[PDB]
């Protein structure tokens, strides 16, 4: 615009809370789905809902991540990396059923001698597979559910042989996208790349997607983010450069149901 | 000018 | 601006006014008027949900 | 429309009775008062009511002037260790005890207020040396600004703080103050602290007193002679007197009683025994 | 009612709960005002305010307490009492300001064989008198606010003399309802009795009420719920009665400003 | 030659009004009416050149 | 005579 408006430079607001960014390459909306509350037609559990609107639905930073040239990716599960943000997350333990969509946005910037590209990848039903050979389908609930910290990928499967005391974590391989198909092909899922040269982050608004209106939050996880090094990075000459990765999440058009006493889940 | 209550 | 009002009279030796104006732009200034309202005790001594009705039982 | 000064409804007459309507049954565990009038119980005669309850109005209930401190200064050569006397007081009306008990039969309050000062003087010692007349300034200093360290410090100049120079012998000072509260109403109980203790925190840290709020609530009256000194002492005394004019109250109490024990709803032992020995079935 | 209706036999339903009662004495709406949520004409703080609905307006049960024939009474605090229950109490931590209406059931049956009568008081900032002849104001934020279980009346005014380390709690005399008034004239605060020959409940709904539009929860309590025992437990010849006192109650029309990080004071 | 003007009433006990008279002929004897006027704050807060729209980058 | 403000 003659106004000055472009689509590189971004403010997001939702609550409290504000993102502004002036590097982004446009953003997505998953399957060209906005997030939605739960409609009457296709409603489920009877019981009044719970919405808590504001005090939940806002941007939650994660602990942010280190990128090096060894690097081999990262993953999140939502709503589980959200488990303990704030009014969310205890909306989420004191209810059976939850549904939610969200705001990912993933955060990275460097300098114009940099180089590198992050494929940012939004998967719906992001099963991962286990570091067992002897067994299938036995990643243990602590080991699946990471919350803020995520998990990593590898370059490497390595089976666990301890038979005696399992592991029973993933062993998620990189260009399988930790889950027996080829990366390459990940671009079909809702995504967009964070290249150095080009921008400094990666925007995707997601729609609750599952094959039921509401679901339990605790038992399940509707979207996992997946994050690879397309690209590795480079700086320079400078044989170990790093720079940081933050996701900030925000929760949108959140409802729950079934409220009794609040769940204490084994995280460990 | 004048009120009347 | 002469704001004029009745008194009640007392002991009498038509109605008796007086007269006041205010001399200043604050409202705080002025004297209390005296003119005020009352209202119903209800609130204090039928704070019920449902309507009393003295004749009736209280309680039915 | 009814107003404070309108007549009460009048005795209607009312006869014999025999039916199943029970005015005089009733049941106070529903919280509730029975409206009763004589004719409900009694046989009446028709009167016509001319009492009103006009001087029971709030206006009218608190329409009078009342005590809330006596401030005392003197005009006496400041000395290496004792200086000339100027007063310092926190405006409050809990100092006194009968503004006090009034303004506590209700929970909230909002009106404008009158102060009005009356000031004394007298000679304190034997010299038959005079004195001339004295002006006296009470500034009001607002929370925040500098409160006086001396008579005659820089902080009398006054440029924004709201000052009166009464001349001694003249009619008493009065001026108005406009509803200045921080709140919608003034609280005159606040159930809580000023502030929260966190865990985190130590104990002196998020320590404060049980229900105050703002700890310089309105701020200070100070009072000084302004006049140099004379050879002769004289003393003098300011009585300020509290009036709430055009005022409104919320949440009615009972009334304090047993004697008042600081600024709090405290007492003291000793005192708790208000009422006084009388048999049941004496009249 | 011709149908049945009445007067003693009420059900009240808020969230996912339901009371009934078959022995009421009606109930009672303090001052004629019904819960309402802040206005925009009286409202203060701009940013959009939390109303959890249904997930905090809810019945919640405190800790059951026993009416003996040496009872002198006891009280609780609002919100203070309820700082522990469930999403209310989460959203009221997570906020600076927090406004809510209340509707108080106490409940206390017996049997036509016994008798006796609470006087239960709902009372706007019911500031308590403290153990001290040395000092005044001098109760702590921790013995001011004694969570759900409440606090007692006492019938004798004794003195805190440790002066090293003084009590700092309150001493509340029952007969002058714990603040230098009289008992007897307690009856113009919003109240009932349950008085055992007639009613076995008593139901107090509580408009917010305050010198503010919305205030700190943490730092003030706008309600005192007394309850005294105005003519004393006894049944048949025994010598040593004793019947529960439940208390359930219902925060209404609840409303958060100011979110941040939650609140987590000091209690002991 | 009085005049009449409203106070902005502020605690309660229609329009309460005030009067006033001058009395003398030179207008510095007069007192402050308080009837004062207000202005957008932009010749110091947006002094620029070109009109800045807050949506819009501030530079382009 | 009387203006009105
Ligand atoms: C030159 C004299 C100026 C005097 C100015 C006095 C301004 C301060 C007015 C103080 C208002 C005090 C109101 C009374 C007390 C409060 O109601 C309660 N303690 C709670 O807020
Ligand atoms: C309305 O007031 C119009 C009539 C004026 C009548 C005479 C006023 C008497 C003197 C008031 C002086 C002004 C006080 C500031
Ligand atoms: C306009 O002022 C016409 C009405 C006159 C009203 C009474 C005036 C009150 C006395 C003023 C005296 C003159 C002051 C120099």
């Amino acid at each position: 615009e003659a106004c000055g408006y472009s689509d590189r430079v971004l403010q997001l607001t939702l609550g409290n809370s504000t993102i502004t960014t002036q590097e982004a390459a446009n953003s997505v909306v998953a399957y060209g789905r906005w997030p939605e509350y739960l409609r009457d037609s296709e409603a489920n559990p009877v019981d009044q809902p719970t919405e808590p609107d504001v005090a939940a639905c806002r941007f939650y930073t994660l602990d942010t991540v280190s990128w090096t040239k060894e690097s081999r990716g990262w993953w999140w599960k939502l709503p589980d990396a959200l488990r303990d943000m704030g009014l969310f997350g205890q909306n989420m333990y004191y209810h059976y059923l939850g549904r939610s969509g969200y705001t990912v946005h993933v955060q990275c910037n460097a300098s114009k001698f940099h180089q590198g590209a992050l494929g940012v990848f939004a998967v719906p039903e992001m099963c991962l597979a286990g570091d067992s050979n002897t067994t299938t389908m036995h990643t243990s609930y602590q080991n699946a559910n990471p919350g803020e910290k995520g998990g990593t990928f590898t370059g490497t499967f390595t089976p666990d042989n301890n038979q005696t005391s399992p592991a029973r974590r993933f062993c998620p391989v990189d260009y399988l996208l930790g889950n027996g198909t080829l990366l390459g092909n990940a671009f079909v899922f809702p995504h967009q790349i964070i290249n150095l040269r080009t921008n400094n982050c990666a925007t995707l608004v997601l729609p609750y997607v599952n094959s039921l209106s509401i679901d339990s939050m605790v038992k399940h996880n509707n979207w996992g983010i997946a994050i690879l090094p397309l690209a590795p990075l480079n700086f320079a000459s400078e044989s170990s450069p790093e720079i940081p990765i933050t996701l900030t999440i925000a929760p949108m058009c959140c409802e729950f149901n079934g409220l009794r006493n609040i769940t204490l889940p084994r995280l460990q | 000018g004048s009120s009347s209550t | 601006g002469a704001q004029v009002s009745s008194q009640k009279v007392g002991a009498h030796e038509s109605t008796i006014n007086y007269t006041t104006i205010n001399y200043y732009r604050d409202s705080a200034s002025n004297a209390a008027s005296k003119q005020d309202f009352s209202q119903d005790p209800s609130k204090f001594t039928e704070p019920i949900k449902d309507v009393l009705i003295k004749t009736a039982p209280m309680l039915n | 429309a009814a107003t404070s000064r309108d007549a009460l409804p009048n005795t209607e007459a009312s006869g014999p009775t025999h039916s199943k309507e029970i005015p005089a049954l009733t049941a106070v565990e529903t919280g509730a008062t029975n409206p009763l009038v004589p004719s409900d119980t009694v046989q009446t005669r028709h009167v016509v009511q001319h009492r009103s309850r006009s001087e029971s109005s709030i206006e009218s209930f608190f329409a009078r002037g009342a005590c809330v401190t006596i401030m005392t200064v003197d005009n006496s050569a400041s000395t290496t260790n004792k200086d000339k006397l100027f007063a310092v007081w926190k405006i409050t009306y809990k100092d006194t005890v009968q503004l006090r008990r009034k303004l506590e039969f209700f929970t909230y309050s909002r009106f404008d207020m009158e102060l009005t000062f009356v000031v004394t003087a007298n000679f304190t010692e034997t010299n038959n040396g005079h004195a001339l007349n004295q002006v006296y300034q009470i500034m009001y200093i607002p929370p925040g600004a500098p409160v006086p360290e001396k008579w005659d410090d820089y902080t009398w100049q006054t440029s924004s703080n709201p000052s009166i120079f009464y001349t001694y012998g003249t009619a008493p000072a009065r001026i108005s103050v406009p509803y200045v509260g921080i709140s919608n109403a003034y609280s005159h109980f606040y159930d809580g602290f000023s502030k929260v203790p966190l865990k985190d925190q130590s104990a002196a840290l998020g320590d404060s007193l049980y229900g105050a709020a703002s700890l310089n609530d309105f701020g200070i009256l100070a009072v000084r002679v302004v006049n140099d000194h004379n050879p002769t002492k004289v003393t003098s005394k300011i009585r300020v007197y509290l009036k709430p004019k055009h005022i409104r109250v919320w949440c009615p109490r009972p009334p304090r009683a047993v004697a008042y024990y600081g600024p709090g709803v405290d007492y003291k032992d000793g005192t708790l025994t208000p009422l006084s020995t009388k048999d049941l079935t004496t009249y």
